[PDB]
């Protein structure tokens, strides 16, 4: 008989004690601001139409984030944008910005013996 | 969970268990960390692009038809005709198998805006804006990157195009 | 305060953690065995005139009968009740496919003997329990009648 | 002045799996191993060495699958630094030693510097690129025909502000007037489809005229 | 980044033959991707110098 992992869906405790509860893999039916995730029943967080951009995974699309009250929510994967497209039509910049960005990469880790 | 498949519902098996210590949780932790990696992986391949292209309904992409690696605008899923292929071609023990952060569709979401914006912007979406260039124009450049003069490309046009076309 | 305590942290980052596996816990207990009336017992396997010597020792087949062990195991008399397999306050929970009962008389400190994977003239030369033997064996004083 | 605001999660899983890990091996001694103590002082004091023995292999058995536990997992995650090392050292070559071709290889747009910085276990590459902004539509053509004989651009695109033609390099406005220095001519103008006709300039004409 | 994203230099890293296009197509676990290339044909043998 059913039994599955119990995750809880938690901001950080400097930000809020509230956290929601996702029971992986079972339907709500057998559980006992319910929501049947395909990831399992999620228990405290609200479900939006809004898709935000992926704070924490829960999965098969669907993340949750605190916005106060954890919202649950179907994440969106970017804007939309036709290029406008023409066989007589190119785009080209007339600026320009120097960006600088940063990429850190691990090299070692600490020499241990035992 | 490492209790339910090495004893299942037994009160004097799980705490015998609890004498050997944390290798039940070391093994809870490291597939834990298998698992996240596979979304991070998942997103570092397909979420190069921030911003999902679309293409336009007139596919006047100079004689080149890319009808079979393209979307399926028939189909709810909108996979294109090769992923279609591929994706057809290719318990109570404590196991568990937990669904993927992207689903399928998100991938076709992406990949779909990686092509579009490949076919309607060259590399240009990749390095920064989505510049738009005409197909035509955009061949005929990465023409010119392998050492073929731009020229070679619009006096064969056609055949060009035969060829990646039958190659499809 | 499962995340806290499945982190060994006062304090939790921003995540979802797996800090619990639930389980719907049974409700009652169900118990099934045959409907099986007969209680005839292992009586005249213990109490017979005389039992059979060793090196041809008396078999008989207790089956289709019902067998309260613990009106056995709670006779003063067993000076010997070494079971292997299984365990004497659980026999009454089992039921087996069949209960073979053998039964015949040795000197006292030959019983010692008799166990599985021991080895000697019992052993060697009239009786031998296998080596995975389920099953109990029941030794007591016969001076005063054998 | 951004890079003050401004990935170190991915370095810090290094820091974080290290100590996890140790801290792990050294709770490991706690555990009893099905022993009659998690200290080995206790099963000497308590018992003589017959009975002794017994307990002190479950402790061994225990502990020493611990700590091959522990050895399994730094020899795998030893190749997973092995791998970033070497990237790192292919970064340092190809994004500071040189400039790199490589799409994305140095940060998002085209590469043009990397200046490397030290961290923790790891290094830290602050990628300068050139990202195009500011993008403006233009009417574009593949070739030019004049005089029957079809020019293309030596080095850029053809551009229209709707009532004259430029070329243009690619990655950046600067509208120049088509010559026969900015163009080069192959063929008759038949064969090539989507062309325009336009004026090409040549130098020498006005200057042998000047004469 | 490198055969999508861009055009690659890189011999052999995005298919046989000079590398013109490639398009990503999604598969189980996986990615294909179409790499586009261009390989040279009808030799013909000439003096140089
Ligand atoms: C390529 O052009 C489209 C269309 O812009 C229209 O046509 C132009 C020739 C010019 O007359 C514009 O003023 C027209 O709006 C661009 O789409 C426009 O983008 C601006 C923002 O820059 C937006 O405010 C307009 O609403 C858009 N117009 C439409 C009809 O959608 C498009 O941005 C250009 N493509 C690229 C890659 O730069
Ligand atoms: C190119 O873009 C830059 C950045 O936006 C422009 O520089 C700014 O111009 C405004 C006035 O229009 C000034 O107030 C800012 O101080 C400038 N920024 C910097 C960093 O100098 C620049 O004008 C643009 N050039 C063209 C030709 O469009
Ligand atoms: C691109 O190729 C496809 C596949 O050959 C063409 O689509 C087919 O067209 C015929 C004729 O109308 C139909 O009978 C088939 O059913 C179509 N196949 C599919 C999968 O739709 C398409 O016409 C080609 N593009 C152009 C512009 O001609
Ligand atoms: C280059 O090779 C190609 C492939 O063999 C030739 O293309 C074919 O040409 C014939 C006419 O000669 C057409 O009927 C075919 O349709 C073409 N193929 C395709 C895929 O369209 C081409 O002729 C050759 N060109 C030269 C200059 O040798
Ligand atoms: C063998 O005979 C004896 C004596 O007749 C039986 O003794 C009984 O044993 C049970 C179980 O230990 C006791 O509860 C009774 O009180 C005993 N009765 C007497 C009068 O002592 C014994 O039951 C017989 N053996 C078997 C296996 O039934
Ligand atoms: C297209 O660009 C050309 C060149 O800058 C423009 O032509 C100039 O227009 C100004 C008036 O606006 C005249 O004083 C110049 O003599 C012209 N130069 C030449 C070489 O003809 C033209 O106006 C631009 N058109 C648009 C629509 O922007
Ligand atoms: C581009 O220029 C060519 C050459 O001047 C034009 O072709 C001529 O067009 C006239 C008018 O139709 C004909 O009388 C000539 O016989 C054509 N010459 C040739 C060699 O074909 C062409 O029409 C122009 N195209 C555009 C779009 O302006
Ligand atoms: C905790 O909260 C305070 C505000 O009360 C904030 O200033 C601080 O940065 C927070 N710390 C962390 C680690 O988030
Ligand atoms: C549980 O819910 C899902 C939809 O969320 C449904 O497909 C499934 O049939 C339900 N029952 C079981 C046993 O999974
Ligand atoms: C989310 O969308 C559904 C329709 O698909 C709608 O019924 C529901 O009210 C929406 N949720 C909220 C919170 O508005
Ligand atoms: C562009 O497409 C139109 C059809 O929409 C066609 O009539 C025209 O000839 C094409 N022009 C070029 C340059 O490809």
């Amino acid at each position: 008989c059913s039994f599955g992992g119990v995750s809880v869906i938690t901001p950080g405790t400097n930000t809020s004690n509230q956290v929601a509860v996702l029971y992986q893999g079972v339907n709500c039916t057998e559980v006992p601001n319910v929501f049947q995730t395909r990831a399992g029943c999620l228990i405290g967080a609200e479900h939006v139409n809004n898709s935000y951009e992926c704070d924490i995974p829960i999965g098969a699309g669907i993340c949750a984030s605190y916005q106060q009250s954890i919202i649950a929510y179907t994440m969106s994967l970017g804007a939309e944008n036709s290029v406008a497209y023409s066989n007589n039509s190119i785009a080209i910049p007339t600026n320009f910005t120097i960006s600088v960005t940063t990429e850190i990469l691990p090299v070692s880790m600490t020499k241990t013996s035992v | 969970d490492c209790t339910m498949y090495i004893c299942g519902d037994s009160t004097e098996c799980s705490n015998l268990l609890l004498q050997y210590g944390s290798f039940c949780t070391q093994l809870n932790r490291a597939l834990t960390g298998i698992a996240v990696e596979q979304d991070k992986n998942t997103q570092e391949v397909f979420a190069q692009v921030k911003q999902i292209y679309k293409t336009p309904p007139i596919k006047d992409f100079g004689g080149f038809n890319f009808s079979q690696i393209l979307p399926d605008p028939s189909k709810p899923s909108k996979r294109s005709f090769i992923e279609d292929l591929l994706f057809n071609k290719v318990k109570f023990n404590g196991l568990t198998v937990l669904p993927p952060l992207l689903t399928d569709e998100m991938i076709a979401q992406y990949t779909s805006a990686l092509l579009a914006g490949t076919i309607t912007s060259g590399w240009t979406f990749g390095a920064g804006a989505a510049l738009q260039i005409p197909f035509a124009m955009q061949m005929a450049y990465r023409f010119n990157g392998i050492g073929v003069t731009q020229n070679v490309l619009y006096e064969n046009q056609k055949l060009i195009a035969n060829q990646f076309n039958s190659a499809i | 305060s499962e995340t806290k305590c499945t982190l060994k942290s006062f304090t939790v980052e921003k995540g979802i953690y797996q800090t619990s596996n639930f389980r719907v816990q049974p409700t009652e207990s169900i118990v099934r065995f045959p409907n099986i009336t007969n209680l005839c017992p292992f009586g005249e396997v213990f109490n017979a005139t005389r039992f059979a010597s060793v090196y041809a020792w008396n078999r008989k087949r207790i089956s289709n009968c019902v067998a309260d062990y613990s009106v056995l195991y709670n006779s003063a008399s067993f000076s010997t009740f070494k079971c292997y397999g299984v365990s004497p306050t659980k026999l009454n929970d089992l039921c087996f496919t069949n209960v073979y009962a053998d039964s015949f008389v040795i000197r006292g400190d030959e019983v010692r003997q008799i166990a599985p994977g021991q080895t000697g003239k019992i052993a060697d030369y009239n009786y031998k329990l296998p080596d995975d033997f389920t099953g109990c064996v029941i030794a007591w004083n016969s001076n005063n009648l054998d | 002045g951004k890079i003050q605001d401004s990935a170190l999660g991915k370095l810090q899983n290094v820091v974080n799996q290290n100590a996890q890990a140790l801290n792990t091996l050294v709770k490991q001694l706690s555990s009893n191993f099905g022993a009659i103590s998690s200290v080995l002082n206790d099963i000497l004091s308590r018992l003589d060495k017959v009975e002794a023995e017994v307990q002190i292999d479950r402790l061994i058995t225990g502990r020493l699958q611990s700590l091959q536990t522990y050895v399994t997992q730094q020899l795998i995650r030893a190749a997973e630094i092995r791998a970033s090392a070497n990237l790192a050292a292919t970064k340092m070559s190809e994004c500071v030693l040189g400039q790199s071709k490589r799409v994305d290889f140095c940060g998002k747009g085209y590469h043009l510097m990397s200046f490397p910085q030290s961290a923790p276990h790891g290094v830290v590459f602050l990628h300068v690129t050139y990202v195009p902004a500011q993008e403006k539509n233009f009417t574009t053509a593949p070739a030019i025909c004049h005089d029957g004989k079809a020019h293309f651009p030596r080095e850029g695109v053809f551009v229209s502000n709707g009532t004259h033609w430029f070329v243009t390099q690619r990655n950046f406005y600067e509208p120049q007037i088509i010559t026969t220095d900015n163009t080069f001519v192959s063929g008759n103008c038949d064969v090539v489809i989507g062309i325009v006709n336009n004026t090409v300039y040549d130098p020498l004409q006005p200057e042998l005229d000047s004469f």
